[PDB]
């Protein structure tokens, strides 16, 4: 099969949306976040929410309906807490993962840079590879939604291959070509 | 029911399965005669090794991993064990060699400590280690491969060769887990057999042979990035290499290689940056400060960035 896991900032729009499509389709995946912080929208674009990652998706919903009921409904927050919740009691650090991985998908290029900077940083042991791609996806619930199908075409993709290492490459530029989209693509060890 | 029974039992067992899930079971007899009781791991030496012959990819898989346990748990076994290796290692399916280069990866340094440590050594350990200087030596051509995983595995195979066969010295900056790791300068100028000399060229002979991949005008991405940083790893725990590393780097800054595709173009030269500003921050990078800050700054570097990676 093919042992994946998805990756974004906060772990709670994009990087879920491809954990829960990945998930439905018979995929194992995993998904985390990098950012320092759990980022939801708040009332001002330079005004989030902040949380730390110990927190529980069902908490942000509470803390939330406490700030302004109103504005997380209409917004689409609500919803996706409770999609999350159905899925992970709460979001994760990448950088605190400790599990092994065949694919590790990130959806911004700040992000890619984040598990790079982690995985050439920790103690490498064994010298297995990891490949890592990227593609970038806006945060918004719509973005989202079609990235997270992309992502599954994706993998679902590179799981037909005979050899995986020896033809991601040329399956990556037939995406760029076939989505318009660019996929950066390197390896991390082990 | 004891271990030595409860051992023959999962291994009648074993015979009998058809498919994979043996896999589980042959698990549980590693740990069984490695772990908890090695005194029975010679009576069932044969007949795990013997499972090298399966059709299952994995089982192969796993039986190469069982080979790199038995020997680390004793090194003596590799007597016997080195030509099971080898042949692994020529096996027809991918994936079975590259685990192979994983665990040659382990098991080279393993062995070299064997033959250092051992103060009388006999024809046969002598031919054994033969044999393991052999196959790092069929490794290092596995960089001709026309595999893209396989040259993957075979430079990070060569990657720990060099660092291996160099001494480390007050400058190195050296990674907590390989603290114990033989290196060069733990080796006796006087050894009856190992050839401290010998050696120290053959890593020499090793870097210069990566050194060559780099600049295949057909190197791929994946491969490039790997050799890159490789070459990052090497800069830094052996900085008497410093000199070839950077003129790699610039080499490759003058020499983009034609082949790579814009987004891999974009993915090689993302690490390269890393692998300069890594570079910048070991003190016996000093003496080419400026061709390191000219390169970074041609690859769009920002000087925040460029400054907070000095020594």
């Amino acid at each position: 099969p093919l042992r994946v896991a998805v990756v974004c900032s906060s772990n709670q729009n994009r990087s879920m949306e491809a954990h829960n499509i990945l998930s439905k389709r018979g995929f194992s995946v995993r998904s985390f976040g990098t950012g320092t912080h759990v980022k939801l929208p708040g009332p001002a674009p330079d005004k989030p929410n902040v949380y730390d990652f110990k927190t529980t998706y069902d908490q942000m919903y509470n803390d939330l309906l406490r700030k302004d009921k109103e504005l997380y409904t209409q917004n689409g927050i609500l919803h996706m807490l409770d999609r999350n919740k159905r899925i992970k009691p709460r979001p994760e650090r990448f950088q605190n993962c400790k599990d092994l991985f065949d694919l590790i998908l990130t959806c911004e290029e700040r992000v890619y840079d984040q598990v790079v900077e982690d995985l050439n940083s920790r103690e490498q042991e064994t010298c297995q590879p990891v490949h890592v791609v990227n593609v970038d996806i806006q945060d918004n619930h719509e973005e989202a939604t079609l990235g997270a199908f992309l992502i599954c075409e994706l993998c679902q993709c590179i799981q037909h291959t005979e050899d995986m290492e020896n033809e991601i490459d040329e399956l990556l530029q037939e995406f760029e070509e076939k989505s318009g989209r660019t996929f950066l693509h390197t390896v991390c060890f082990y | 029911m004891t271990t030595s029974e409860r051992v023959v039992d999962l291994l009648n067992q074993a015979a009998l399965i058809t498919n994979d899930s043996k896999i589980t079971v042959l698990k549980q007899v590693q740990e069984l005669i490695i772990n908890k009781d090695p005194t029975l791991l010679d009576n069932f030496l044969d007949e795990i090794i013997a499972f090298q012959a399966d059709k299952s990819i994995e089982v192969r898989k796993f039986v190469i991993g069982f080979i790199e346990e038995a020997c680390k748990r004793d090194i003596e076994l590799l007597l016997k064990l080195i030509a099971n290796l080898n042949m692994l290692l020529r096996d027809e399916n991918v994936n079975v060699v590259k685990k192979a280069i994983l665990t040659m990866t382990q098991l080279y340094k393993v062995a070299l400590q064997w033959m250092v440590k051992s103060r009388v050594i006999s024809e046969l350990q002598e031919a054994c280690w033969d044999m393991v200087s052999a196959m790092a030596g069929d490794i290092i051509l596995l960089l001709d491969s026309d595999n893209d995983g396989i040259r993957t595995h075979a430079i990070k195979f060569v990657e720990g060769l060099i660092v291996t066969l160099s001494p480390r010295m007050a400058d190195s900056e050296i990674p907590r887990r390989q603290e114990h790791d033989i290196s060069l300068d733990r080796i006796p100028r006087d050894h009856p057999y190992i050839q401290y000399n010998v050696l120290w060229e053959e890593g020499k002979a090793a870097l210069e042979q990566l050194l060559k991949f780099m600049v295949h005008p057909a190197i791929s991405s994946i491969n490039l990035t790997t050799a890159l940083g490789s070459l990052a790893n090497i800069a830094r725990q052996r900085p008497m290499f410093m000199s070839e590393v950077i003129q790699a780097y610039e080499t490759l800054h003058a020499n983009l290689p034609p082949t790579l595709a814009k987004s891999q173009v974009s993915s090689v030269r993302k690490n390269l940056k890393l692998h300069l500003l890594s570079v910048l921050k070991h003190p016996a990078s000093l003496e080419f400060q400026a061709q390191i800050t000219t390169l970074l700054v041609d690859l769009g570097t920002p000087q925040a960035e460029i400054a907070r990676n000095m020594p």
